[PDB]
């Protein structure tokens, strides 16, 4: 249960990361195409700006 | 009211001149061309 704790936290931890990713590349091909301001279009308000 | 018939009635031979004249082009234009744009260089800056 120990080691499972251990190698499972690292695991989320790159989850988390590979999430970010994910939202950070769709967020600047959409900055660079549609030309919106820089820091503007964040993680929370994705889908408003989306439709 | 001013009325805009009869200039196209005066003009009409030579319209159809040059709708003759006119099968080999493309009329109308585009809003994009400019005579710098072939040698301009585009740059993009994120300080955020």
């Amino acid at each position: 249960i120990f080691a499972s704790i251990v190698t499972f936290s690292i695991y989320g931890f790159k989850a988390t990361f590979n999430y970010e990713n994910c939202l950070k590349k769709v967020s600047l091909l959409l900055t660079n195409t549609f030309d919106l301001e820089d820091g503007f279009l964040t993680a929370s308000n994705l889908e408003q700006v989306k439709g | 009211n001013m009325n805009v018939r009869p200039l196209l009635n005066y003009f009409e031979p030579l319209f159809t001149w040059l709708k003759d004249q006119n099968k080999n082009s493309f009329v109308g234009w585009s809003t994009d061309w400019s005579p710098y744009a072939d040698q301009s260089i585009k740059v993009r800056i994120s300080l955020k």
